[PDB]
């Protein structure tokens, strides 16, 4: 089926979106007619779940299902933040360019969240999810967005264009907000998709409300140093 | 463990803000290395036991065996004491008393023979034997040498000899029923087996030598023959002296033998008095050797006084007799009689004579044609 | 008196049979055979019955050959000659005599009575009257025997039998011997031996009278006058002549016995001037009727209670010496 | 540097795969510390000091040397010179001349005394003393023994005695200013110190004995008293002899003393002539002892001739006088006068008498009521 | 003549004061004190002034106690009695006398003049006219004194003072003594002693005249007639009487001197019949106006040039003997 709505994980880490902006611009200085293929500033996201919401009631139902999903995602994470590392570049058959999600324990957790999301929405009467394997990625360009490119000889993304960013660490996004977004409505002023509703996973997010305080950071500093040593 | 290890360090860096990162790491990880207290030592001593038990009675019993003890106690038992035994006859070997016809030589020193006599004084068979027979008997005693451990006589065995000890020591043994007792010993003195000289009979005891010794032995047959022969010779001789005495001619053979049986003998040394004038006339004599002088002190011839000296009325010799008047009267002896040299007379008691043959006067009359003659002889002149 | 008559006729009858022994009289086929009481420790005496008369007799079996050993063979050839020549009421009888290869068979009379030894021992001792009764019989028997110059020499309870009439019957003439003069064999029974026998002085009739004294004493006492456990002591007592009489012995008895048990021959009864009358006239025998005892008319004081197959040799053996028989 | 530090450790843990991360941290961080360099050995140290002084001083004090004196220095003599020209009056000890009332014994042999006289002849004080006074004086001289080396007198010392040497030798010394000279010696002869007999005055020389010696000494006081006493006695005596002479009765006391002062004495031995007739009459006499015979040779009685012998006109004694006419006339002696025995007369020169008292005639007239008497005495008969 | 008048009135005046000495006259508080010239070698003489009259006198201080020693204490108690009794123009005067615990104080007149000894020695010798001038004064003084029987005994330049009028004034009566008869103390001055004094012959007025001869000689010669370095020699010369006169001595002088220096008392001027007139009438004194010299009317030939504080004893001491004073 053709989805018209999706659950979105927005990219809020400014380093990630700034790195992608650089990537997009470097491609454009090599070939400026790729301009309309680039995804818009402010639109960067990971798609968690696609669906069809076909009327006002169903849009309300989607919003209800998103709210109902919150405790489930909290259950799944078992008191740990979900960290999504974005590293390197890939394509879907040379037509869609994306920043890759790095391999790790987070991928299975993300998949679990996606499947629980699909179940939660379907149990509320919403056609959601797909039969194909969930392969999350962070899109930065799509040739289909610029139809005149075929019409003038550009029919695939030249792999040389993004060669320098092939092992570029864009940054890490911690899961917090999940948005219910319209694919077809007018985008927000800041470039992001039209949002019907949002939830926040985070507590926000800690096992304990009271400050440690900053005791955990030692964990973040160490884990990051170990990741860099690899 | 890597992230957690480095988190402890990093927490302390953030808290403590040390000026040097590396020196703080040396100190932190050195103290963490020091920190572990894991090693431990356990020593265990414990008492383990079972609290309760249940007891059931058992009927079994145990016994032990005492060491064997051996004891012997002398025992006397009498069965049915009776006093009823039948008595068997005994009999010695027969022998022709009357001397067959002259047809035993064992040397002996004076001391040995003298000692044999002493050893024999009290033995009844020897006790009252005359000088001659005793000599012939000792002559007949043969010597028997014995080595130590040897059995002279053994209880039960038949006996033939009588023994006198000459030298040595001996143990005497007597077996009564099943018991044998070492009852007594002999030490170079003694005699035994006298019974064997009478008849053959079982030895009543056993005699064993305990050293080298010597014994004088006498065989029954030899002993009996010596004695019988001699007494039968003496009898014949006595018989003759009675027979040749005319006063006794009317006597029968058996009557002379009764006299021979009891008549005595006496030896007188020259000069010794046989009959004393005045004492009581109890017997009469028959000279068998030597001579006898009959004296009378001529005083009993008147009324008070005279001679009072010595006068020989008669003088008798071998075969003659004197003291005859004691047979026919009862007045004191008329005269004295003295032995003229060595004399041997047969002496007969008058009272015994009468008890055996009755009064002499009757005998004198038996043969009436000689009564007068006899009377004149007895109360006559010469 | 008839005493002289009897003895005179007696000597006659005896000298006749003595100087002409009745040899081999009866035949063995006239007598059968019954029991066989004749063992002991010598000789073979078996009972037997007669043919025509059918009487009972005691036959002594003396194998002609059996002889020659033993102690003597004359003390028998002589014994036979006497039994055959003598005749007295208180003496056993030689009824029939015969021999031939068997040789010397004695057919003695038989009295189914009791032994003197068994009777005396049972009752312990006889009363003096009863003792005097038996004694008289022995005195008379000795007077008869001595009249013939025969000495018994073995007087003792053991040799005396009590017949069915209660009178004595003398047996065993083993030592009987005719002696005029003196004899010397040391024989008899220990308890009954005379001093003169023990000492070998020579002897004759006097020993029988001494034995009588012993015999009378034992009957009235129950035991012999010179008893002892050892033979030697018996003889020493005998020689000493010392006798101790029981309390119950009467005076007349003691006196008679002192005179019979005289070691001194000049004082012994029977051996003196009057001979057997010194005994017959003794106060102890005053109530005795000598003729009555002789004819066995007196009433005795006690009436007593009442094997194999041998063959000849078909040949006469030792008959080359036992001729006289 | 915190993330970089943790990263570097992690890189080596991944490379090395240590089983024990804590031990690996101790070693890793210790080694990291070691690499930093470098320790420096301390430099050698040298100390140097440099200074400049620019100070100028005007004032300093300097003292030098020492004072030593070898010997004491004599005091300067006074400038002023003093001269003395004055002699003190001398004076002896006073004494009552007139004899108090009789109230010195030193033995001497004739030779000694005789020698003392000789030694005294020339001494002025002794030179003209009469016999008696000289004797009394020698009597008063005491002996003084001296041992050798002894000082008899010492210059300067006060003097009281006069000495005559008896024995010994002596040296005389005289000190003039600072010098002493052994000027002379005495050898058993001599005298000295005469001045001491006058008044007390300093000894002018020193006398020392040079051996054992003896000296006769005389004390001033003793000497003066002997002399004054004697002369005062003599005066009283002279006075009396003048006073009793009637011719001089009109004389005043002082006039008699003028006579006493100068009048002489003379001794005459018996018989010697005192006045010779004819010679010139110059003096008159007053007999104080003895007698005098006045003779006249009767020739000057006529005109040429006669007597020409000896005639005694008068005869005077003690207290009388003769030669009186020399006092009133000037004609030769009329007669001679001879001593009658030992005589002592006072002799007065007429011319001296006149110079002292004027002419005798005036004295005789002084007392007018006795003028005639006097005249008749002088020019009269007797 | 008036000479007799004067002397008569003189003796009167003297005997009166002699036999009644004027004792303790004036008071010490009437006289002050000035200089103190009175040392030397004995006594304490100090100048002094008067009160009312305000005159100058010479007071001799004689400690009552100081006495008793020394040489004598009468040659003074006597000296005082004379000074007080005498009165002559050429004699010093005892003006006032007094004592008490101080005792014996002499208030002598004072003439601020010169010493005879100093004057004579300076100029060497006096001309004869000048010598005669002084001599006359001494002759007159001796006539007065001898008139009173007093002898001076110490004549010498040293004891003569020249007053401001140029006339002589005699001092020091230490040896002055009243003697009628003869006296004997050996005293005076060596150079001026008479032979009779040296020899102890006794003497009186004649020694003063001899001394005058010595005094006149020395004045006209400059040195004494018997001079010598040793006292002994002086006396020996004196005794010998031998005198040698200088060349310049006039005849009249030599003659006068030979008569004054006479050892022979019978020839000595002053001692003879006419006494002092032998001297007054001598040719050497011819140009002498005796009255004029006496009244001091003659013109002298030479006008001379012109300390501490003692106290009494508040008590009179030696007054137990110095009564007469």
């Amino acid at each position: 089926y053709q989805p018209n709505y999706f659950l979105s994980i927005p990219i809020t880490n400014k380093k990630i979106t700034a790195g992608i902006k650089v990537l997009q611009n470097s491609i454009l200085r090599q070939d400026n007619r790729l301009t309309k293929a680039m995804v818009g500033d402010g639109s960067f996201h990971i798609t968690l779940l696609v669906m069809q919401l076909l009327n006002e009631d169903e849009v309300n139902i989607g919003t209800d299902a998103l709210l109902e999903l919150k405790p489930f995602v909290e259950e799944i994470l078992e008191g740990k933040h979900l960290t999504l590392p974005f590293h390197g570049i890939g394509t879907f058959q040379g037509q869609v360019g994306f920043v890759k999600l790095a391999d790790g324990d987070h991928v299975s957790a993300l998949l679990e969240i996606a499947e629980t999301a699909k179940r939660t929405f379907q149990e509320k009467g919403i056609l959601a999810g797909e039969s194909r394997t969930f392969k999350p990625h962070l899109t930065f360009m799509k040739l289909s967005k610029a139809p005149m490119l075929w019409k003038k000889g550009v029919r695939k993304i030249e792999p040389g264009l993004y060669e320098q960013f092939i092992d570029h660490r864009f940054g890490e996004e911690i899961l917090y907000q999940i948005d219910l977004c319209s694919m077809l409505k007018k985008k927000q002023s800041n470039g992001y998709y039209h949002c019907e509703s949002s939830i926040v996973i985070g507590e926000k997010d800690r096992k304990e409300p009271e400050d440690a305080e900053l005791v955990r950071l030692s964990k973040r500093l160490v884990e990051n140093a170990v990741l860099k040593a690899v | 463990g890597l992230t957690e290890l480095l988190q402890g360090y990093t927490v302390e860096v953030l808290r403590q803000q040390p000026p040097d990162l590396v020196d703080f790491a040396v100190e932190y990880f050195t103290r963490l290395r020091e920190a572990r207290r894991q090693e431990s030592d356990t020593f265990i001593v414990s008492p383990t036991t079972f609290h309760t038990q249940e007891s059931s009675a058992v009927p079994v019993i145990e016994e032990d065996g005492e060491s064997d003890s051996d004891s012997e106690d002398a025992d006397l038992e009498v069965p049915v004491p009776s006093k009823f035994t039948r008595r068997v006859s005994v009999c010695a070997e027969t022998f022709n008393p009357d001397e067959e016809e002259e047809d035993v030589v064992h040397p002996k020193t004076d001391e040995q023979r003298c000692r044999l006599q002493e050893a024999c004084k009290d033995i009844l068979l020897f006790k009252n034997l005359d000088q001659e027979q005793l000599s012939q008997v000792l002559d007949a005693m043969f010597e028997k040498i014995v080595k130590t451990d040897e059995h002279v006589i053994d209880q039960g065995d038949d006996g033939d000899n009588f023994y006198v000890i000459e030298r040595g020591t001996y143990d005497i043994l007597v077996t009564k029923d099943n018991q044998t007792r070492s009852v007594g010993q002999y030490d170079n003195r003694g005699s035994f087996g006298e019974l064997a000289l009478m008849y053959n009979t079982p030895r009543a005891a056993t005699i064993i030598a305990t050293s080298e010794g010597s014994l004088w032995g006498l065989d029954r047959v030899t002993f009996r023959r010596i004695i019988v022969k001699n007494n039968a010779k003496k009898r014949k001789m006595f018989e003759s002296f009675i027979e040749s005495v005319p006063l006794f001619k009317s006597l029968e053979m058996s009557e002379r033998m009764k006299i021979v049986d009891v008549i005595g003998e006496k030896i007188y040394k020259d000069g010794e008095r046989i009959i004393a004038q005045g004492e009581k006339a109890d017997s009469f004599y028959i000279i068998e050797s030597g001579e006898v002088s009959i004296l009378i002190r001529s005083k009993t011839k008147s009324n008070k006084n005279g001679g009072n000296q010595e006068v020989e009325i008669a003088h008798c010799h071998k075969g003659q007799y004197f003291g005859e008047l004691a047979l026919v009267t009862n007045k004191p002896r008329a005269a004295s009689a003295y032995a003229v040299g060595d004399v041997k007379c047969l002496v007969m008691d008058v009272q015994a004579f009468e008890r055996l043959l009755g009064p002499c006067m009757d005998i004198m009359k038996r043969n009436i044609s000689h009564y007068e003659e006899q009377l004149v002889k007895m109360f006559g002149s010469n | 008196e008839s005493v002289k008559e009897f003895l005179a006729k007696a000597k006659e009858d005896f000298l006749k049979k003595w100087e002409t022994p009745s040899q081999n009289t009866a035949q063995l086929d006239q007598f059968d055979r019954i029991k066989t009481l004749g063992t002991g420790s010598f000789g073979r005496v078996m009972l037997v019955k007669h043919k025509e008369s059918g009487n009972h007799y005691a036959m002594k079996i003396l194998d002609k050959q059996k002889v020659v050993k033993l102690k003597q063979i004359e003390h028998t050839l002589n014994e036979k000659r006497i039994l055959q020549a003598v005749n007295f009421p208180f003496l056993v009888k030689l009824e029939f005599s015969f021999k031939d290869n068997s040789n010397l068979y004695m057919v003695m009379e038989y009295v189914a009575g009791g032994e003197m030894f068994s009777h005396l021992r049972r009752i312990g001792r006889f009363s003096e009257p009863h003792a005097r009764f038996y004694a008289a019989q022995i005195v008379l028997t000795f007077e008869y025997l001595h009249s013939l110059d025969l000495i018994y020499r073995d007087l003792k309870p053991e040799n005396l039998l009590i017949d069915q009439q209660g009178y004595i019957q003398v047996t065993d003439f083993g030592f009987a011997k005719r002696v005029k003069g003196r004899t010397w064999t040391l024989c008899g029974t220990p308890e009954y031996l005379a001093p003169e026998i023990i000492l070998s002085k020579g002897y004759n009739k006097a020993v029988d009278w001494w034995a009588l004294g012993v015999l009378i004493y034992e009957m009235a006492a129950g035991y012999p006058p010179f008893f002892a456990d050892q033979p030697i002591q018996i003889y020493e007592k005998i020689v000493s002549g010392k006798v101790r009489f029981p309390s119950h012995f009467s005076s007349d008895l003691k006196d008679l016995l002192r005179n019979l048990l005289q070691v001194d021959l000049t004082k012994r009864f029977g051996n003196l001037k009057n001979g057997v009358n010194d005994i017959k006239n003794h106060k102890w025998f005053a109530t005795t009727d000598w003729i009555a005892i002789y004819q066995r008319k007196v009433e005795a004081p006690f009436i007593p209670k009442f094997e194999e197959e041998i063959r000849v040799s078909i040949n006469e053996k030792c008959g080359k010496e036992f001729t006289e028989f």
